[PDB]
DNA sequence: AGTTGGCCGCAGTGTTATCACTCATGGTTATGGCAGCACTGCATAATTCTCTTACTGT
């Protein structure tokens, strides 16, 4: 895969976050947008867990 | 282009949709390019700060 | 060629109103070279020549190619081999053209360094050996950790040099001292580089991320240059053969907690040979930056698959996890203490 | 008595002038072969998966 590393959503704290909802995260841990074929996007700022995030979801389709 | 509607993509950048034709010097491609990667998609945006330093800065008080 | 003090002297005698012709007799000089210098920019005293022949010329390029692939360095030998090609003058000539290709022996003086408060770290590994502990023959590691303004020293044990058990002693530093430095210095290991990449150091990714994410700046020092680092070298020495040369064991946390109380006795307590205070004071002085309230989690993550009934092996380990979790793929984060917590898609499963 | 070399005689080759024959090009008509399209099979190359090896420093 080449990740940089390996981080999963257990590391992530959602009360650090949150103006998204969870809900929605744990919902695309499901990979139900796989079959789908839609596309996730993160956008915030710098250091906000972006790169965590898509590589928890990385993880989990691994 | 290849990937739209085959496979999906994670995406994860700081710079608005705005953005991308100065990051890519062209307007119209970035235009296509957003136009591809957002018709089906599910676009999560992040409002914060940065954890490392703001998030224990703010939570050691 | 009238040195800067004789040209000085003339032009300024000469502007002073004093006639040229005695200024020449005082100064002892020509009228003519004189009278030039009076309308000259600057003092000359300076002829530049280009180099010349010599007699071992033509036998350089052999010379060279001797050093070069034969790997001859004796001066005798090379002087009787090119006598014979014709070569007539003394082995001096030779010497003084062969010593810049010889090696430059190692130097001896050592320069001394004194880094800012709460600005630099150093660490490093020293393999203790093989020990049976508890009837299982284990490689014993210790880390070292020394601060370089109050020569603090934090150590611990080990059974790997893993990256993890790097990154988790790490921690256990940090935490000691109460702060992160603003630089770490290590040696060249792959846990913390891939290589020099033509001069430049390459960081592990991982191992960047992680100092990135405590806010420390790695260093190293160089490949095959200790001294760079002598204060936690000198503190290893220290430590084994003060602490670890008598000492009894059956247990690594009964060697650990042995170490700790010892640090904390003596090794921080008693004053430094140069410092001249006692290390407590100096880190009282040290301003470290403040830790971050979670830790970069060093735990072995793997991915594992549960058996039809609901059997999930880890190891030599053996579960029961409820029907649901049967035939499904699973997270198993392996602290480095032995917690074994199994993951589900962000939730936690209550394993029996 | 045999072999080789030299001399003599015979035959072959070169140049110039002349003669004869064959080949090439153009126009018209007829025939054959090759090329194109569609479908199927085989082999080779590229890609993927798994295991082992290599490099540098402590
Ligand atoms: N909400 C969060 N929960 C836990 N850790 C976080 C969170 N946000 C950031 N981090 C930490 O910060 C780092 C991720 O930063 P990242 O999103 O990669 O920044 P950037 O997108 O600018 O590269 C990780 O080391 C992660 O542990
Ligand atoms: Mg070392």
């Amino acid at each position: 895969s080449k990740l940089p590393y390996r981080k999963t959503i257990d590391t992530f704290d959602f009360t650090a976050q949150p103006s998204v909802d969870e809900r929605r995260i744990r919902e695309l841990l499901t990979l139900s947008f796989i079959d789908r074929k839609e596309n996730i996007l993160f956008l915030g700022p710098p250091g906000i867990g972006k790169t965590h995030l898509a590589i928890s979801i990385g993880m989990e389709a691994i | 282009a290849r990937r739209y509607e085959h496979a999906p993509i994670i995406l994860t950048s700081n710079k608005s949709f705005g953005e991308w034709g100065e990051i890519v010097g062209d307007s119209v491609l970035a235009t296509a390019m957003l136009d591809r990667l957002l018709h089906h998609s599910i676009i999560f945006n992040l409002k914060g700060e940065s954890y490392r330093l703001r998030e224990k800065r703010l939570q050691e008080e | 060629m009238i040195t800067r003090g004789e040209f000085f002297m003339i032009k300024e005698m000469y502007e002073r109103g004093m006639s040229i012709s005695d200024i020449a007799r005082e100064l002892g000089i020509d009228r003519k070279t004189v009278r030039k210098y009076i309308h000259s920019p600057n003092p000359p005293s300076k002829s530049k020549r280009k180099q010349r022949k010599s007699k071992l010329d033509p036998f350089k390029p052999y010379l060279q190619k001797r050093m070069l692939e034969d790997g001859v360095f004796n001066s005798e030998k090379l002087f009787f081999e090119i006598r014979q090609q014709g070569y007539t003058g003394g082995k001096t000539i030779l010497k003084d053209y062969m010593k810049p290709f010889r090696e430059t022996a190692k130097k001896k003086y050592t320069v001394r360094y004194e880094t800012l408060p709460g600005e630099q770290m150093q660490v490093d590994w020293k393999e203790v050996g093989e020990v049976v502990i508890e009837g299982k023959k284990v490689k014993l590691s210790l880390f070292v950790a020394t601060l370089g303004y109050s020569r603090m020293k934090y150590a611990v044990f080990t059974t790997s040099q893993d990256q993890e058990h790097l990154m988790e002693c790490l921690i256990q530093s940090f935490k000691y001292f109460g702060g992160v430095p603003k630089k770490v210095l290590f040696d060249n290991m792959k846990t913390v580089t891939d290589g020099r990449e033509q001069g430049v150091v390459k960081w592990n990714q991982r191992f960047s991320e992680f100092a990135s994410y405590y806010g420390f700046i790695p260093k190293v020092c160089r490949p095959y240059r200790a001294q760079t680092k002598g204060k936690v070298e000198r503190a290893i020495q220290y430590i084994m053969d003060h602490f670890y040369v008598g000492t009894a064991f059956e247990s690594i946390e009964e060697l650990n907690f042995l170490l700790h109380r010892w640090l904390d006795q003596v090794a921080n307590r008693k004053p430094n040979a140069t410092t001249g205070i006692s290390p407590q004071e100096r880190w009282a002085e040290e301003s470290l930056k403040p830790l971050p309230l979670k830790d970069y989690d060093t735990s072995y993550l793997s991915y594992r698959k549960v058996h039809w009934d609901g059997s999930f092996s880890y190891k030599g380990e053996q579960w029961l996890l409820s029907a649901e979790y049967a035939g499904k793929e699973i997270l198993v984060k392996e602290r480095l203490n032995g917690d074994i917590r199994l993951y589900f898609r962000g939730e936690e499963i209550s394993h029996v």
